[PDB]
């Protein structure tokens, strides 16, 4: 004899989707609305268990962009719109104290706005990058984006600083950790662990260089969801992390403007000092071996005997041809020519000259720009890079070698490197199996 | 979907030539965008391909240097632009769609652009 | 803790449930997050809700291991008991299973009527 | 790259046809074939060597999923008169020209 | 189906319950629609924990069919059970005794707190 | 009514239950009161939910008084019966005995579980 027996509480798990809510330990990422976490979080090990994890088909990146780009949204709406700024500048060259390097970077903008009251106007002066300004056919210059979108000034007050946030699965879901070393990123994982939340994975924003980023453990990963496809972004982890030094020389001054009433717009004085080109610092040495290394793990896909060629990129806009990142509150593109520039066959510091843009288009939507206010002072940076997006030239010649080239843009890519070992599931606690017992 | 391309070309070897490809019907920020070239008699070869979303570009390592493909939202236009032409590169040039990046699957083709290179 | 006996055996993980029971369930701001965490605290309401329910249609509310009066149709699964409780976990029974569950819950839920009206016929 | 093969060959019509596309890597189901007529743009025809695009007559058929794949068309038609072409991700292959016994 | 029995008669409508039973349950973007669906939810969820919390109050919980102690006064209905349960429908029924409901409840429930209390007191 | 044996001796508060255990559970428009009118709904939801599956876990869902058959370590408390049902309420007795809480509740679900295991293993 044998009959249905029901189970509630039983360890099973299928793939689904759901809300993860953030949990922490101003700022643009709402981190005070954050549940708090455990200070001491819980995690399972689960033993002879097989799941097949997919980095490339993860649905959690997908939230994370979406809730990223929400939080830049709710954190530019309260303040201030600059749609008065849209206004026919006057502007010359600044010369006063330049290096050789910044020769016509920065210019000397005067222009007419309008004041506290309606019926008065005010001839003021600014800086504005020559990223900034385009001229129309001293001179007559207009701001970039006037014509594609209305900028909102990042107000003043918010910190652009990634605070790390961890995405917990509510009750009844649980998150699959996958702790095998050797995952390359599509496929079953051996080591399996159960877990509610994340671990506090930083929203750092950047294009072709992953910064302070969670590091591999046994050595240098190379994850691609077909590494034959050149359409699809290689993303490389490393073992050991690169400190970068990032610098802005120019000690900037903020000037405050009433262009209405509580409205005010901060542009930048004077420079007080020496005006010299923001610039980065990598160690040679350093980006050498871990280039090599890099080269050690990505001749496996393509075989021995292969060269090994690393280019700067083949093209397109400011984000995706230079590095570009978020730190101190100003927005740097930096020229990686220096660091793509190898081939590889079977003390010194790298300085990538780095250019500051203040009309921010972020997440790449047109129609909503971001003015970033000027930092006082100088900046100085410290930041790891922990991982790399390359892409694959196409094409096959009479030649074997591979040329990989930086990539980036897509904030997908960016944010897939930290979210790759995890996956959320919905339990199924109910389950019937057959026993030899009768209700009485 | 429509792709409509430009206009037949005559460029003396040596010169450059600007292609063209208008595309419609779709949102032109999804979808990837190839250059296929068909020589008289030939098989299809891959230029390159550009993401309209970014303007990030990939090109084939045989016409690396010698292309660049640009993109204009506003109009709605990739633009390839081909240096250092020679007598072989007289072709039919291609614009299509690809509509998953795993398994190019070139869904829509332009009417094509012969250029013709010639003394 | 949580889901740690998911690859152990069918027996030994049918003895541990509480631990992974508890777990089911356990001002307002409407920004980007407090709309997020109000959605996941309603969902697990409703999944827990949705899973006593079940389990109180068939009679089984309170307790984790219920027996039923149904049969059970060999072409559910012939393989022995021997095996399935001790060479084997929960996630491929449920594999090997899924498609039938759906019949089966219908079962259980007439039975229950019929025993309680008989309970009402015998008291 | 692709080895598509024959060249060309003769085929009466209605009559079943066969395009081997030996490949030289790995290429898993990641195949496409494309129609091209006499002038007229490509058309393409099969997806991931099993899936048919929206549009396409149910005769065209495919298979393969390793270094060789096959191509179909059981009834051949007078309008089936055209190129045929492998795709795997960038690379063509060198077409297969129908032509009317 | 749902609500099939609802002119039945009184008895072949309490013999099939679950039917009716089980569909008394069954990202978040607070558009139109998501806030009405949203308020759906919280509205579903919270009366059937309502209806769920006055059956366990009257220590029937888990049982669709459940017997109690309590006297039924006369004045309630005098109709003789074979017409009640053979020629009229629920409908009616809660029509002609919705006025005498709430008694009935306190009545329930403090046999159910005396019921235990003996309990207690028997074991 | 509700919450009125407050200060009533331990016994007393023990009889009357249920007239305080109703009462924890009982358009939508984005507003400042609607939305504290949803987030009120959803935590009274969720905490009667909470107490009702800790109640389950035990084995006493559906039973205001229910009784466990894990020991009583005298270090929880060595007042005599007799004085703690007698001279005293249910608050002060909250206050000294809420550090052993946890441990407590632990206890009562492994038994649950082994007293399931065993009818499973009886019947
Ligand atoms: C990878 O990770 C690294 C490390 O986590 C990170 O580097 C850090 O970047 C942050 C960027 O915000 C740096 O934080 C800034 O640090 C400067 C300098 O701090 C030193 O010096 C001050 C005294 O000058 C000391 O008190 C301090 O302890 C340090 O020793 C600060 O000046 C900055 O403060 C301003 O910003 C804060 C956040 O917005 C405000 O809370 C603060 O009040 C300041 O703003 C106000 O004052 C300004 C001056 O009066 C005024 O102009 C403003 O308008 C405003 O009113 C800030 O704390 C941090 O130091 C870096 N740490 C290291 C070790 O380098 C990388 O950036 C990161 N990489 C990424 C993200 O790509
Ligand atoms: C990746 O790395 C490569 C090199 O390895 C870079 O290629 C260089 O790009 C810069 C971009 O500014 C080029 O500089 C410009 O060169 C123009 C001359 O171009 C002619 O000559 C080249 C060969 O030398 C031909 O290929 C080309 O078709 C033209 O016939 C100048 O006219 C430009 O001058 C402008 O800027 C200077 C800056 O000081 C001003 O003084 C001038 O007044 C004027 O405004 C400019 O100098 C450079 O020539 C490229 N090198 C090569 C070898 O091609 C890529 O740019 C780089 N990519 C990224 C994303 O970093
Ligand atoms: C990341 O790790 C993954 C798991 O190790 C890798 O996937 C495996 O990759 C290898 C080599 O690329 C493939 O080996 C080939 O297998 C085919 C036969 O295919 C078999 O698998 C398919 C899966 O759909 C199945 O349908 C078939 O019937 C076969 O059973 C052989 O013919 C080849 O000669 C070659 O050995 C694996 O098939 C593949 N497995 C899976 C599940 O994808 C992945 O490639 C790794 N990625 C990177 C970038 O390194
Ligand atoms: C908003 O204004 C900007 C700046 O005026 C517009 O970008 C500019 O668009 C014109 C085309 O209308 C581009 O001109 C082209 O230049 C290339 C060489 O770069 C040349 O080969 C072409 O023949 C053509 O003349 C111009 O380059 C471009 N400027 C930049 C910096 O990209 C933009 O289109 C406007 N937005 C609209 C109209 O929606
Ligand atoms: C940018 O241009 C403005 C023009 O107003 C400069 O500011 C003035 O410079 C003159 C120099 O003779 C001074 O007399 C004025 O006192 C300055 N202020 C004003 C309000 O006129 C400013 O120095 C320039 N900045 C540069 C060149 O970096
Ligand atoms: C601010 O507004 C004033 C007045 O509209 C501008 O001055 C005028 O400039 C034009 C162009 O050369 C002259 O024809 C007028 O005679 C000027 N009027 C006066 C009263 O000066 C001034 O140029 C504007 N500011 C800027 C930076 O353009
Ligand atoms: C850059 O990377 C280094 C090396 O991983 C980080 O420093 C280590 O941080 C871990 C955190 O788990 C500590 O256990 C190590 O002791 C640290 N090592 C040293 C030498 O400090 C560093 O924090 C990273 N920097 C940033 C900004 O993330
Ligand atoms: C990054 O590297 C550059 C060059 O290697 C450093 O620039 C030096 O800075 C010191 C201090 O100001 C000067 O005395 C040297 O003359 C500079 N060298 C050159 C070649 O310009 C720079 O200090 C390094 N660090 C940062 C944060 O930029
Ligand atoms: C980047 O800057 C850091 C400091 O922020 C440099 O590290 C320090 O270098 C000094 C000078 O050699 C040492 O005395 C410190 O002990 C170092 N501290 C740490 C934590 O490393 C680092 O050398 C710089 N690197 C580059 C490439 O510019
Ligand atoms: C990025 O940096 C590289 C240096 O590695 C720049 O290349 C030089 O550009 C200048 C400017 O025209 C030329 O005069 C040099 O001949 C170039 N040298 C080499 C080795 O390429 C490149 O232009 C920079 N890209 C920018 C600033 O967009
Ligand atoms: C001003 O700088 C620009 C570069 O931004 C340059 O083209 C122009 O010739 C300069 N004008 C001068 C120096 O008068
Ligand atoms: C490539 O060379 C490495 C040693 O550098 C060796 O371990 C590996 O097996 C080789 N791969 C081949 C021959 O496919
Ligand atoms: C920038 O200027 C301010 C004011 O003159 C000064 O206090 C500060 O030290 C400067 N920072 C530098 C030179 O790095
Ligand atoms: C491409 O990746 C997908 C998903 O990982 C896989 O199914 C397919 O076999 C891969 N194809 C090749 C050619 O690597």
């Amino acid at each position: 004899n044998l009959w249905v027996t029901v189970y509630y509480g039983v360890p099973v798990w299928k793939d689904a989707e759901t809300t993860l809510f953030c949990a922490s330990d101003h700022n643009v990422w709402a981190t005070h609305a954050c549940v708090p976490t455990d200070p001491n979080p819980q995690e399972i090990h689960l033993e002879n268990v097989t799941e097949e994890f997919n980095m490339w088909k993860n649905n959690m990146v997908e939230q994370m962009h979406t809730d990223i780009i929400s939080l830049w949204d709710q954190s530019l709406k309260p303040c201030v719109k600059l749609t008065p700024l849209c206004v026919t500048l006057q502007c010359t060259n600044v010369t006063n104290n330049i290096t050789d390097d910044m020769r016509g970077e920065l210019k000397n903008c005067s222009f007419n706005m309008t004041t506290e009251l309606r019926d008065k106007k005010q001839k003021v002066y600014s800086l504005f990058y020559r990223l900034d300004v385009v001229q129309i056919n001293n001179k007559e210059y207009r701001l970039i984006n006037c014509n594609t979108s209305a900028i909102t000034q990042a107000c003043p007050k918010v910190s652009f600083e990634p605070i790390p946030i961890h995405y917990c699965a509510p009750a009844g879901f649980a998150i699959l950790k996958c702790k095998d070393k050797k995952f390359n990123g599509t496929g079953p994982c051996p080591s399996v662990s159960t877990v509610q939340c994340t671990h506090g994975i930083k929203p750092v924003v950047s294009t072709q260089l992953l910064l302070n980023g969670s590091l591999a453990e046994e050595e240098v990963m190379i994850r691609s969801e077909n590494i034959t496809n050149n359409a699809k972004n290689i993303l490389v982890q490393f073992n050991t992390p690169v400190q970068i030094n990032c610098t802005r020389p120019n000690n900037n001054t903020r000037k405050s403007i009433r262009i209405g009433p509580g409205q005010a717009f901060y542009a930048t004085g004077d420079i007080i000092g020496d005006i010299r080109q923001a610039h980065c610092n990598v160690s040679k040495a350093t980006w050498n071996e871990t280039l090599g290394k890099v080269v050690k793990q990505l001749r496996k896909h393509f075989g021995n005997n292969t060269i090994i060629r690393f280019a700067n990129s083949s093209g397109g806009d400011l984000e995706v041809t230079t590095h570009s990142f978020n730190c101190g509150g100003e927005f740097f593109y930096c020229n990686t020519s220096g660091l793509f520039n190898s081939t590889w066959i079977s003390n010194d510091s790298i300085t990538l000259p780095c250019r500051i843009k203040q009309i921010i288009n972020m997440w790449q939507r047109i129609g909503q720009a971001m003015y970033a206010p000027p930092i006082q002072g100088v900046i100085r940076c410290v930041s790891n890079i922990t991982g790399l997006i390359l892409t694959r030239d196409g094409g096959s010649t009479n030649s074997t070698t591979e040329t990989f080239r930086p990539g980036g843009g897509d904030m997908r890519d960016n944010w897939r490197s930290e979210l790759y070992k995890y996956k959320v599931v919905k339990i199924e606690p109910l389950g019937v199996a057959p026993t030899r017992c009768k209700r009485r | 979907v429509r792709l409509m391309q430009s206009g037949d070309e005559v460029k003396k070897p040596g010169a450059s030539v600007r292609l063209s490809c208008k595309a419609d019907g779709y949102e032109f920020s999804d979808y990837f965008l190839h250059w296929v070239r068909q020589a008289p008699g030939q098989g299809l070869e891959w230029l390159g391909f550009i993401r309209p979303r970014l303007g990030s570009v990939n090109y084939s390592k045989r016409f690396q240097g010698r292309i660049t493909m640009t993109r204009d939202m506003s109009i709605n236009t990739v633009y390839m632009e081909l240096r250092s032409l020679t007598s072989d590169d007289t072709a039919q040039y291609y614009c299509a769609r690809m509509y998953d990046t795993d398994s190019y699957k070139f869904d829509s083709w332009g009417w094509g652009t012969v250029v013709i290179v010639s003394s | 803790g949580f889901l740690g006996a998911a690859g152990s055996t069918m027996g030994a993980a049918s003895m541990t449930l509480t631990v992974q029971a508890r777990n089911l369930l356990s001002l307002l701001k409407l920004t980007v997050w407090g709309i997020k965490q109000l959605q996941a605290r309603v969902l697990a309401v409703e999944r827990y809700l949705r899973d006593q329910q079940l389990l109180g249609i068939w009679g089984c509310s309170g307790k984790l291991i219920c027996c039923t009066n149904v049969p059970w149709n060999s072409s559910w699964s012939n393989r022995n008991l021997s095996e399935i409780w001790d060479n084997m976990t929960w996630l491929q029974w449920d594999k090997e299973i899924s498609n039938y569950t759906q019949i089966i819950y219908g079962l259980l839920e007439e039975s229950q009527n019929q025993q309680e009206k008989n309970e009402q016929d015998l008291l | 790259p692709m080895t598509q093969s024959p060249s060309s060959l003769s085929i009466s019509v209605g009559d079943r046809v066969t395009i081997t596309c030996r490949s030289s890597q790995y290429a898993a189901h990641n195949v496409n074939w494309y129609q091209q007529r006499s002038g007229k743009p490509p058309k393409l025809l099969i997806y991931d060597t099993s899936k048919l695009q929206a549009g396409v007559p149910s005769r065209f058929r495919g298979g393969g999923f390793g270094t060789e794949f096959t191509f179909t068309i059981s009834s051949l038609q007078p309008e089936d008169v055209a190129t045929y072409y492998c795709q795997h991700y960038e690379f063509f292959g060198q077409g297969t020209r129908l032509e009317i016994t």
